[PDB]
């Protein structure tokens, strides 16, 4: 019986041909009301185990639809039907399959990933329905009804990480959309699942994968410290030298174009003072409120203040628009031109790439100091690389010690604090996250949720009233009780 | 050493693939069956098996498909790059002239400052002469009523 | 290549399907055979090892000069753009602002809302090319003469006035006050 399967198809796209709900009005905020004729939902159609037979039909259904508008929107009124029928089918808990295989299949024909971001916030708005594995009743919020190694998603999940792992591989051929795609599908995931799942916290850390005399030792220092932390920690005490000799004299080539930089900015501000309280009687200039800010004329003027609004709509239409989708991001330093990066590093106006650096040491740095000091720590680094696959200490800290604590953060410390500040925040946020991880996320555990109600509260607008014994005490009354 | 890639290659190739599996099931066990009304069920369960997996492998030849041709646009796109450069050289030009006149701008205002250093006050000496002006008028007049009283 | 395997796999499948039907008949009939038996196991292994060939296959698969010249312009754009944002506010250059406030009906200027010299407004905005600062050349000789103007004034015009006509004041209302008040101050006693 093909027959019934095929007539079945044909009454359905009758049926949803008739509900008159557009896509802008299916997707993004609402669920469609329950105006479909419950005969409907009572599976007693025209045409006609009986479950699986129904799923076969819609799968079927949606398949031929999708080979726009009309697809996507009727197979969205698809899986909106199969949310609302619940109650109507023989084991109810068994709903939860039949809906993610019916959303698994849809993931897949999305021919584009402008298809896909297309039709993504249908997904973003209904996450509530992914949860409920098999609980018929809706979940308290923030709470995840589901498990990462069982029946729903033992196989979605594997399928899932292997398109991003496809997509991760062509690092070339991928255009602005695919990277804000990836974003997406990741950010969605990390979301069904709870906070300390084996899987969302990175259980085992897994670190990520003339001018040329300039760009030389820039490049050494990169590729032999940065990307290998713990290649550097472990090492003898000549590869800890042989760094050491490039570095240095780098570092200092930066910290003597910041001095000018930020000694521009002190006399530019400095004769400005000295003019105020100069010209004017009883004015105190009160040093030491650097603060920029800009000039009143510049901010009074429309015309100015126009123009530059003007601009920025040009590029970001130049920016935005296709033929474009090729682009560097921003702030991204290009190592192997050699010529380009001795002058991002050396400009004396913009100091936007010579702190990327910094925040780069400032960030390993860390890690090294915390392995050589804690044994925990690399006691823990050492299960983790064993279990994948079967004096020193003096120069160490000394190399540790005279970067991120002697040349940088006294310097820094006096000339901007509001910089200052924010690499000492992050540095010490990153220690706690990393004691974090050594344990298993236990703190983000105990996390409570209250769940009860709450009336008003009393409040009382009543005074207190008196007695008969009007004067006070009795014994003073009685006097005036006298005739 | 053998036994490591002899597990790694093992756990390379692991796979889920279930409506396969499940239609293996339903052909195997009539064999078993078969060496020696309810086989109207099986029927049923027959067809119903046969299409899902067979569903499947469609979506396969559409999805491949799809993902190739997504690969060779982006890839003519990368090609013809002859058209794009004038466009985005041109709005690189303008911004090679607002800091220019910027610059200019902060260059005038320096001169300013550097000259009202040199100096007391433009419309301080008018309020003060025209101070000056207004009263010697009313000293003059009651002078004048002194000189008449007495 | 992947495709064609799996092209290779739905044919198989097509072939034992239509053998399955053909045997469940039989049986249907039973509520000659050993031939079916026989075929249904042979296509049977023939799909199952049809599978493995395509999962091989797919495994295997997944591991001109404008070009390089269309990141370098686009680079130095992103170079730009920064060094124009902090050249707006963090490098900027600002004026003097002296207070010269009339209306002496206000104690407090608040220092903020100083606002100078709607004439240089216009100026200023000009910019947004020799022309404007010679425009300024002359806005400042302009103010040297007009502020030297009446700084003379005072000193050499209404001082030299104030100066004799306030001290010709005095000299009548002081000995008229003794004129009016020596006669009717001893009058009455």
């Amino acid at each position: 019986t093909e027959e019934l399967i095929q007539n079945s198809i044909g009454f359905l796209q009758k049926t949803f041909k008739a509900l008159p709900v557009s896509f802008d009005s299916i997707r993004h905020e609402p669920l469609p009301s329950s105006m479909l004729h419950a005969s409907v939902l009572n599976f007693e159609w025209e045409p006609l185990d009986r479950d699986s037979l129904i799923d076969i039909i819609l799968k079927r259904f949606i398949i031929d639809s999708m080979t726009l508008e009309k697809g996507l929107l009727n197979s969205c009124i698809g899986l909106d039907f199969v949310y609302n029928s619940r109650f109507n089918r023989s084991n109810p808990a068994s709903w939860g399959n039949t809906f993610f295989e019916l959303f698994s299949t849809i993931i897949d024909l999305l021919n584009s990933p402008s298809t896909f971001l297309k039709f993504w916030p249908y997904a973003e708005s209904r996450i509530e329905w992914f949860k409920m594995n098999t609980s018929v009743e809706p979940v308290s919020l923030g709470e995840s009804n589901l498990i990462s190694y069982k029946q729903p998603l033992y196989e979605k999940l594997r399928h899932w990480n292997d398109i991003l792992a496809k997509l991760e591989n062509n690092d070339i051929l991928n255009t602005v959309k695919h990277y804000n795609m990836k974003y997406k599908l990741e950010n969605f995931l990390s979301e069904l699942l709870p906070i300390n799942e084996e899987s969302n916290f990175n259980r085992s850390a897994s670190i990520s994968a003339s001018d040329v005399i300039f760009a030389a030792d820039y490049n050494f220092v990169f590729y032999h410290l940065i990307i290998c932390p713990i290649e550097f920690a472990f090492s003898d005490l000549e590869y800890k030298n042989d760094v050491d000799r490039s570095l240095s004299p780098l570092l200092d080539a930066i910290l003597e174009i910041e001095e000018n930089f930020y000694s521009k900015i002190k006399m530019n501000n400095r004769t400005r003072y000295s003019l105020e309280e100069a010209l004017n009687t009883e004015y105190y200039a009160n040093y030491d409120v650097m603060t920029p800010k800009l000039p009143v004329y510049m901010k009074h003027s429309n015309a100015m203040k126009m123009d530059r609004n003007e601009f920025w709509a040009n590029l970001q239409n130049i920016k935005e628009s296709d033929d474009y989708t090729l682009r560097p991001t921003i702030m991204d330093i290009s190592l192997s031109n050699t010529t380009c990066l001795y002058k991002q590093l050396t400009q004396e106006d913009d100091d936007y790439y010579r702190k990327q650096f910094i925040l780069q040491l400032c960030f390993t740095t860390n890690l090294i100091r915390n392995l050589i000091s804690s044994d925990e720590t690399r006691n823990f680094y050492k299960s983790c690389y064993l279990r994948e696959n079967p004096v020193n200490k003096k120069r160490g800290l000394n190399l540790c010690s005279y970067i991120c604590d002697n040349r940088v953060l006294k310097f820094y410390k006096i000339k901007d604090p509001d910089f200052y500040r924010v690499i000492r925040k992050l540095m010490s946020s990153d220690e706690k996250f990393t004691t974090a991880k050594i344990d298993g996320f236990k703190e983000f555990q105990n996390f409570r949720i209250s769940k009860e109600k709450i009336p008003p509260p009393a409040f009382d607008e009543t005074f207190k009233k008196f007695t008969f014994i009007k004067m006070g005490n009795k014994l003073i009354n009685n006097v005036w009780k006298i005739p | 050493q053998k036994q490591i890639d002899q597990v790694r290659t093992k756990v390379h190739y692991s796979e889920v693939d279930t409506p396969f599996n499940k239609y293996l099931d339903i052909l195997g066990k009539v064999t078993k069956l078969t060496g020696s009304q309810n086989i109207s069920q099986l029927k049923e369960s027959a067809h119903l098996r046969f299409l899902d997996l067979q569903s499947s492998i469609d979506t396969k030849k559409v999805a491949d498909e799809n993902w190739e041709t997504c690969q060779q646009e982006t890839l003519a796109k990368l090609e013809n790059l002859k058209d794009k450069l004038p466009d985005i050289k041109s709005i690189h030009s303008k911004l090679l002239l607002r800091i220019g006149k910027l610059q200019g701008l902060y260059d005038s205002v320096q001169v300013i400052n550097r000259e009202v250093e040199g100096l007391k006050g433009p419309k301080e000496l008018e309020s003060i002469n025209a101070s000056m002006k207004s009263d010697i008028e009313n000293v003059r007049q009651e002078v004048s009523s002194y000189k008449e009283k007495w | 290549t992947y495709f064609e395997s799996l092209c290779e796999e739905e044919q198989s499948l097509q072939e034992s399907q239509t053998h399955l039907l053909n045997i469940l008949d039989i049986l249907s009939v039973l509520a000659k055979l050993p031939d079916l038996h026989r075929e249904l196991i042979n296509s049977s292994i023939r799909l199952r090892y049809d599978k493995y060939q395509t999962r091989e296959a797919q495994l295997l698969e997944d591991t001109p000069k404008s070009i390089s010249e269309y990141y370098s312009t686009f680079e130095h754009l992103n170079r730009d753009t920064l060094r124009y944002i902090n050249l707006l506010k963090r490098l900027s250059v600002d004026l003097a602002k002296q207070v010269e406030v009339s209306d002496p009906s206000v104690t407090v200027y608040e220092m903020d809302k100083w606002v100078p010299s709607e004439k240089l407004q216009g100026i200023l905005e000009q910019y947004c090319i020799r022309g404007v600062d010679a425009q300024i050349k002359n806005y400042l000789d302009q103010i040297k003469m007009a502020r030297a103007k009446f700084g003379l004034e005072n000193k050499y015009s209404l001082k030299e006035r104030l100066s004799t006509l306030t001290k010709e004041l005095n000299h009548w209302r002081k000995e008229w006050d003794d004129i009016e008040m020596l006669m009717f101050g001893d009058d009455a006693h």
